[PDB]
């Protein structure tokens, strides 16, 4: 994600009353990085008809 | 362009675009003049030929008269068509009764309040219809009418062709007046609008300006104070533009709310924010920048240059706004912020009091004074003004005219003469208004919506005569309870009485309960405008000089209040109970009922207790305080409380004028007879209501004070007293309250009763659909479930429940509006509000009437220490109930050795009058002089308590 | 709460028209005679629609025929530049379209003469420009030229109208701006009768007035049919007088 | 959404990410889909950008409609699997796929008989750190060497050549165009795309010649 992201809280007006929409942290893949996939091996099957 | 029709009418095309969202919505309307257009006048007789019928079948009321103020000629006969602005600047002049009684309204000045202020457009929606013989107020629909109107012009601003549309409209009028002299007076203060009509550009036209008007009065000497309008230090700034402050909504750049100015620091405020947890401060007089407490405003935050330990991209601010809320989490260093736009101004219209040394005795003329105004909280406003002479020693009405650049303190005019200082009719009046009480008669429109009679009506007696039944379709339901035997406990100084009730003893074992109230509704229909101020008075008030009253005076005192042998339509309710008080059924019912006397306070105590008076009524007032208890306890044992406060009611000697006997209200037995079974109207029918309507019933919720309210007394009952409260339940805590009594004072246990009042929570009333269940709670009288039921008068709040009753028998399909949460938010807080409006007056009502006894009738008494402080200690007399602090120096001499503890809370010295080394504690007794002396920067009649 | 003025006191609406008043009504005649037989536009104040007709002749499928009587079909189209604010996605298989589609097929199920018109086709084009409000009671006076546009047999005159309600105020011929405002009711009134043959209510609707309501709109309705039919004769009569 | 599909919970949406004259080249292969009755395969790289896409025949199908004195061509182009070209973009090449071979394939032979083409722009490599134009005159090679493969009446090996977001489609070695496309470039560069179109035209014809009389 971003260290602090710009897209923070935002506040919208009900008939007198108001909320808060929570911050939008838009998490971001790296171009480069990269770990592999953690899997169950010993499962893993194959098929036959 | 422009096309016809058939009918001789016209039909072109009015088009714009919305700016809405900063959009570009282009918005295209048709638009059509008609040639039936009335000049609604009394002299002119040909456009009451042209007058047509409503879909409601009426020809409407031609009211400006033959008559007007004439004048000097070439004036003669007129009449007054305005300018926005004119209003704009001076619309409480428009409500002078004394003057300006028969103006045009055009459609395009009607349209400009509409565009610029809601509320202010009200008040000429109000006026226009509540025009009287005095005063007539039409609205012309001008651009309605083909024959005044205009187009766009080319190369032309909007503003351009307004002041001609309007110069267009006074065109016609007075060529359809020549026939009658009455002439057409158009007003402005447009000085370029005062600059084409000089070489007289088109029409031969009455173009006067205010003052070129007000300076052509007969009586413009009592008015022209009501005409509205260095001074320099260092200048203010201004406050953001349009686009800037929508440019800054969005980004989360600006924040509104609402802002409250301390009055022991009059130039440092805080404001609650909805992104925001902590009271945000704004420090700096430029930074509260010429606004007034209890605005709505538009905050920007500070640097943290300017952040308080106790740019130019919105880029930098809003990263520095998460590092507020860092800050906020710090409460070591917090921010700041100032005001960079406001919302709204809380302005109206304000009363308040000259200063001596602004006026000169010996000038005549016009002078500047500054008013000291009742709100303590806002600045002096520089009035210049003629007759200050006169009104220094007087009450007056303001109202704030605007604030400029330059000015420190604003400019604004004075609106109504009111009358002498601590004179008792005058501060009778702003009690009323600066407590925001409606006192004002009833208008004509209101006068049109009681029923036709009179006071030589009655109810008939025949519940089946055709055309009583032609006279009530729902007749139907409509039982007879005449033959019932009533009698209600109510005041001597009553005549808005709301009970009606008897009681019956069924010989299955048991005893028939018939409860009676008002039907007014029958009569008050959602449509009639006497509702309406059944919705805008709210309530009734109760003072010991008057009650003003929010019916008619006709209507709720006679003709639906239910009084002895009168026929009166009431709303019935039927209850069988054993004498375990445990309910078999009840019977949700009209009728129309026929009673006996309607008591005093003492005189259904000359008839419970004499054993005298033993006819089969009494026997049945006497089945009532015997189960009544069962009510007191198994409420109590519920767990409810049950303070003591006798609010003193202020007995002012019957011989003399202002008053000087201070008096205690006295609550004997007849008020536990009746109140316990109104709270069982105000839940059982409430307990049918939820039943019938869970989404849009009227309730009434109380929560728990909790201990934070009442640790800061139970130190006080600790460290002095060894005593505490429990707070683990209302019963348990209000038998740790019944344990808090010391015997060599039993009132104890009633000082304390009179001092958990202060932090006990605000029940309000509300609609069941805003909240859950055990949040119909009622924390004080320990029931799940409340409304309020039991008298219409004085609570509109009742009414509507009779009016969601009204479906729950099946009487009646129920109203729209009493079932539109949208329209209930909207009235279940202004109905409180209005009850706030209420008491703030009714301990008020005391107050001055208190205000006058200690005026000159000082005494030696005991006053009680409610507060040791450091600055003093605050007394209070229990035979008075009014407060003052005994600062520390008139407290005592020597304060160096005045020793204050906040643990103890004792305030240890060696007096004023003495030396002996007085231990200051709470709650013991003490010598008092009293007096009272009006504080002459505040006006306030402050009681004067000095120690003894 | 609204920050404009629904209805005056003095009697005038948003134009100022009168509670019992239309708008500027312009039908036309064979606008369209190279597309097809049935060619007719209207103009009811802003609502303005294309109506167009095709028929009666051969299907595309064998299947899609019968041997007794016509068919009808229903094409609405309602253009993304309809309204003020354009709508994102189109509309041809929208539920809320098909209801009508389906309403105005019973609604003509019962002028056609089905019967002499057997093995055949009819097909009803809709293109809604401009919309202004009043948007059902506006089609079916549409349909009503385009039939007779290209004289198909029929018994009668059906005429279509939106009549809305302010709290108790009847309102002929009410608008898009108004509609949001009130609760408003459409009736398809046929001929000089007083049967109906379209009656639709969505608002929510307090009884008692109804009966009231229904009475109105009959009085606006026949002044349709009135306005309708001259429109044609002054057409009617350039014929003849020019062909002849 | 869609009913029909798996297509997950809807508030999750796909992975983000930022900034942190040359040779082409084939590989064309037929008869390898027992489906279809003609087949071709086509690997094209060039200089920032790989390409393979799949042409695949179906015919001659039955016609369910009516009579007809000859044949009818369907063309489908179908995105794979990581570029994404518009649906309308798609078609309006279908469009001027069709009128080629409306210059190619002997209709007359087949009366009341379909034909089917589904091509699959199946993975495409554009390295490069009117991107539909570069890759329309390989689908008319990858077309005709599985019409081909099918064996249908074909009058001319006829394709296509490139110069800088224009297509040129040829017959006769190139004596007569059958297909033009242009797209923005200069102004009057006609004559030399004319050239340099032709001889990759020129190339790519002997290349899938190749690719046939060597089998």
């Amino acid at each position: 994600i971003d260290e602090r992201a710009s897209d923070l809280r935002m506040t919208i007006r009900t008939r007198g009353r108001s909320a808060t929409i929570r911050e939008t942290y838009e998490i971001i893949c790296d171009q480069t990085k990269s770990v592999p996939l953690m899997i169950n091996a010993k499962n893993i099957a194959f098929a036959s008809n | 362009r422009r096309k016809r029709l058939a009918d001789g009418l016209s039909v072109t095309q009015k088009v714009f675009v919305r700016s809405r969202n900063g959009g570009a919505t282009k918005i295209v309307r048709e638009h059509y003049l008609r040639s039936d257009i009335p000049c609604l006048s009394r002299s002119c007789t040909k456009c009451p030929q042209i007058v047509v019928p409503d879909a409601q079948n009426e020809l409407p009321k031609f009211i400006l008269s033959d008559s007007p103020l004439e004048l000097s000629a070439p004036i003669g006969k007129h009449y007054v068509v305005l300018d926005t602005n004119v209003v704009l600047q001076a619309i409480d002049l428009l409500e002078n009764p004394n003057c300006f009684f028969d103006v045009i309204v055009p459609q395009i000045v009607l349209d400009e309040v509409r565009n610029k202020s809601y509320p202010v457009y009200t008040r000429l929606r109000t006026l226009c219809r509540d025009s009287d013989d005095h005063k007539r107020f039409i609205v012309f629909h001008n651009e309605f009418s083909e024959h005044t109107f205009v187009e766009r012009l080319p190369n032309e601003t909007i503003n351009d062709r307004n002041n001609r549309a309007i110069r267009k409209t006074c065109q016609w009028y007075s060529e359809h007046l020549k026939p009658y002299d009455i002439n057409v007076v158009l007003v402005t203060n447009d000085r370029l609008n005062r600059e084409a009509a000089t070489k007289e550009v088109e029409s031969n036209i009455i173009t006067k300006s205010l003052v070129q008007y007000i300076e052509l009065l007969p009586n413009a000497d009592d008015i022209r104070d009501s005409i509205p309008q260095t001074f320099s230090d260092f200048t203010f700034p201004e406050y953001y533009s349009t686009a800037r402050v929508m440019g800054g909504l969005k980004n989360g750049v600006l924040y509104q709310g609402n802002i409250q100015i301390s009055e022991y620091n009059f130039l440092e405020g805080s404001v609650s924010l909805p992104r925001f947890s902590k009271p945000v401060l704004i420090v700096g007089q430029k930074n509260l920048n010429r606004a007034f407490n209890g605005d709505q405003v538009i905050v920007e935050l500070l640097p943290q240059s300017e952040w308080k330990a106790p740019v130019i991209s919105d880029k930098q601010r809003r990263l520095l706004a998460k590092d507020a809320m860092i800050a906020q989490r710090s409460k070591k260093i917090q921010p700041t912020a100032k005001v960079v736009y406001i919302q709204r101004r809380s302005w109206r219209q304000y009363v308040g009091q000259l200063a001596p040394s602004s006026v000169d005795p010996q000038s005549s003329s016009t002078q500047n004074v500054f008013v000291i105004l009742m709100d303590k909280c806002l600045p002096k406003v520089r009035i210049r003004t003629r007759r200050a002479a006169e009104l220094l020693d007087k009450r007056i009405v303001i109202s704030i005219d605007s604030w400029p650049t330059t000015h420190k303190y604003p400019l604004g005019h004075f609106v109504r003469d009111l009358g002498t200082i601590e004179s008792a009719q005058a501060e009778t009046e702003a009690l009323l208004l600066e407590h925001d009480v409606e006192y004002r008669p009833f208008s004509k429109k209101v006068l049109e919506c009681l029923p036709a009679e009179g006071h030589d009506w009655k109810a008939p007696t025949k519940l089946d005569d055709p055309e009583a039944v032609s006279k009530d379709p729902l007749l139907t339901k409509r039982k007879d309870l005449r033959d019932k035997l009533i009698c209600s406990i109510d005041p001597p100084g009553c005549v808005d009485i709301n009970d009606a009730l008897h009681a019956k003893k069924l010989p299955n074992g048991n005893w028939e309960v018939g409860v009676h109230i008002a039907d007014v509704t029958h009569f008050v229909k959602p449509g009639t405008a006497l509702d309406a101020e059944g919705a805008a008075r709210g309530t009734s008030v109760y003072l010991v000089d008057k009650r003003i009253d929010m019916l008619p005076m006709l209507l709720g005192t006679d003709l639906c209040s239910l009084k002895p042998y009168v026929d009166r339509f009431a709303f019935s309710v039927i209850w069988e109970l054993d004498d375990s008080a445990n309910i078999v059924n009840v019977n949700f019912m009209k009728s129309v009922i026929r009673s006996r006397e309607a008591f005093s306070y003492e005189q259904a105590q000359l008839r419970i207790d004499d054993k005298t008076q033993n006819d089969e009524l009494t026997m049945g007032m006497r089945a009532l305080l015997k189960l009544s208890v069962k009510l007191k306890q198994k409420r109590l044992e519920a767990g409810a409380l049950n303070l003591a406060s006798p609010e003193v009611k202020v007995h002012m000697d019957s011989e003399t004028s202002d008053p000087n006997e201070v008096e205690i209200k006295k609550l004997l037995a007849t008020n536990s007879l009746v109140e316990e079974f109104m709270l069982l109207a105000n839940i059982s029918v409430a307990r049918k209501i939820y039943d019938a309507f869970p989404q849009t019933a009227m309730l009434r919720r109380h929560a728990a004070p909790p201990s934070t309210n009442f640790e800061i007394l139970n130190e006080m009952l600790n460290t002095r007293k060894n005593m505490s409260i429990s707070l683990e339940s209302s019963k348990a805590l209000a038998d740790s309250l019944d344990r808090c009594v010391d015997p060599e004072d039993p009132y104890f246990n009633t000082l304390v009763r009179i001092m958990s009042t202060r932090c006990m929570m605000a029940a309000q009333y509300f609609y069941s659909g805003a909240y859950s269940y055990p949040d119909f709670r009622h924390y004080g009288l320990a029931v799940d479930i409340y409304t309020h039921f039991t008298s219409p008068i004085r609570r509109y709040c009742d009414v509507v429940a009779h009016r969601q009753l009204a479906g729950a028998i099946g009487y009646e399909p129920l109203s729209l509006t009493h079932r539109d949460k949208n329209k209930m938010d909207m009235i279940c807080r202004n109905i409180n509000r209005k009850h706030r409006n209420a008491q703030f007056a009714g301990r008020a009502s005391i107050e001055y009437y208190v205000g006058q006894v200690m005026r000159n009738n000082e005494s030696t008494e005991t006053g009680y220490v409610i507060k040791v402080f450091n600055n003093g200690i605050v007394v209070l007399v229990p035979k008075f109930g009014v407060e003052g602090l005994i600062r520390l120096d008139n407290l005592t001499e020597d304060p160096n050795s005045a020793a204050f503890d906040e643990v103890e809370y004792k305030l240890t010295f060696v007096p004023t009058n003495s030396d002996k080394p007085r231990d200051v504690y709470v709650f013991d007794k003490v010598e008092v002089q009293v007096r009272s002396v009006m504080d002459p920067i505040t006006s306030k009649r402050k009681a004067e308590l000095l120690l003894k | 709460m609204s920050r404009l003025e629904i209805y005056s006191p003095e009697g005038l609406r948003l134009d100022g028209r009168r509670w019992n008043e239309l708008r500027r009504f312009e039908s036309s005649i064979n606008t369209h005679p190279h597309a097809a037989d049935g060619s007719s536009y209207m103009e009811q104040g802003n609502n303005k629609i294309i109506t167009l007709v095709k028929g009666p002749k051969e299907p595309r499928l064998k299947s899609q025929m019968d041997t007794s009587k016509a068919l009808l079909n229903v094409s609405v189209n309602i253009t993304k530049f309809s309204k003020f604010e354009r709508s994102k996605s189109s509309h041809k298989n929208e539920r809320r379209v098909l209801e009508i589609q389906t309403s105005l097929v019973r609604m003509f199920e019962k002028n056609v003469m089905l019967n002499i018109y057997p093995r055949t086709v009819i097909d009803i084009e809709i293109h809604v420009l401009e919309q202004d409000g009043g948007i059902m009671g506006s089609l079916i006076n549409g349909i009503t030229l385009a039939l007779i546009d290209a004289g198909i047999s029929m018994f009668d005159y059906i005429s279509g109208i939106s009549v809305g309600l302010y709290d108790t105020t009847p309102l002929l011929d009410t608008n898009s701006l108004e509609e949001n405002a009130m609760s408003t009711v459409t009736l398809g009134v046929v001929g000089k009768s007083e049967k109906l043959s379209l009656l639709l209510v969505e608002d929510k609707i307090p009884l008692d007035r109804l009966e009231n309501v229904l009475a109105i709109g009959i009085a606006g309705a026949h002044r349709v049919r009135d306005l309708m039919d001259e429109e044609l004769r002054k057409h009617a009569q350039k014929r003849v007088s020019n062909a002849s | 959404q869609d009913r029909r599909r798996l297509l997950g919970p809807a508030a999750a949406k796909p992975m983000a990410f930022s900034n942190t004259e040359s040779e082409q080249e084939l590989s064309l292969h037929t008869g390898f889909i027992e489906n279809c009755n003609g087949s071709a395969l086509v690997e094209a790289r060039s200089l920032g950008h790989q390409t393979s896409l799949i042409s695949a025949v179906y015919g001659p199908r039955s016609i369910r409609g009516s009579f007809t004195s000859q044949g009818t061509i369907s063309i489908q182009l179908k995105n794979g699997l990581l570029e994404k070209y518009n649906t309308n973009e798609l078609k309006e090449v279908s469009s001027f796929l069709m009128g080629i071979f409306n210059s190619v394939v002997n209709l007359s032979r087949y009366p009341k008989s379909g034909i089917d083409i589904f091509v699959y722009l199946t993975y495409d490599k554009d390295l490069t750190n009117s991107q539909i134009s570069s890759l329309i005159p390989h689908c008319i090679t990858s077309i005709t060497l599985a019409l081909a493969d099918a064996g249908i009446e074909l009058v001319d090996m006829a394709g296509a050549g490139e110069a800088n977001g224009t297509v040129v489609s040829f017959i006769k070695n190139g004596e007569e165009i059958v297909g033009f496309w242009k797209d923005d470039g200069d102004d009057e560069d006609l004559l030399e795309c004319l050239d340099r179109c032709k001889e990759q035209y020129n190339r790519y014809r002997d290349l899938m010649i190749s690719c046939l009389m060597n089998q």
